[PDB]
């Protein structure tokens, strides 16, 4: 059961995209379940953006 | 507004005040953040010495 979520923040908040995570991401935007099975990709777009 | 040097280092004690770290999430972002003895989703419920 295969989902793609995506999305766009700043540089230093992709350390707070994991299971156990706390800050200003991962308590009002977006949370990952503790039993987590996938992976998370990540990568700069200051060219785009 | 100044720090110090890393070979002179400071010190100093935080008591009688309560820590609530979500007045941070406005003004300062942190490129690190790592906690040792405590997991980062328990410290809002607990006391410190
Ligand atoms: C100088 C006051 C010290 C605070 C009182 C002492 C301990 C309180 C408990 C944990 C420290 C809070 C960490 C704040 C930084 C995390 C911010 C974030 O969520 O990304």
């Amino acid at each position: 059961n295969v989902y793609a979520d995506s999305f766009v923040i700043r540089g230093d908040e992709v350390r707070q995209i994991a299971p156990g995570q706390t800050g200003k991401i991962a308590d009002y935007n977006y949370k990952l379940p503790d039993d987590f099975t996938g992976c998370v990709i990540a990568w700069n777009s200051n060219n785009l953006d | 507004t100044r720090f110090a040097s890393v070979y002179a280092w400071n010190r100093k004690r935080i008591s009688n005040c309560v820590a609530d770290y979500s007045v941070l999430y406005n003004s300062a972002s942190f490129s690190t953040f790592k906690c040792y003895g405590v997991s980062p989703t328990k410290l809002n419920d607990l006391c410190f010495t």
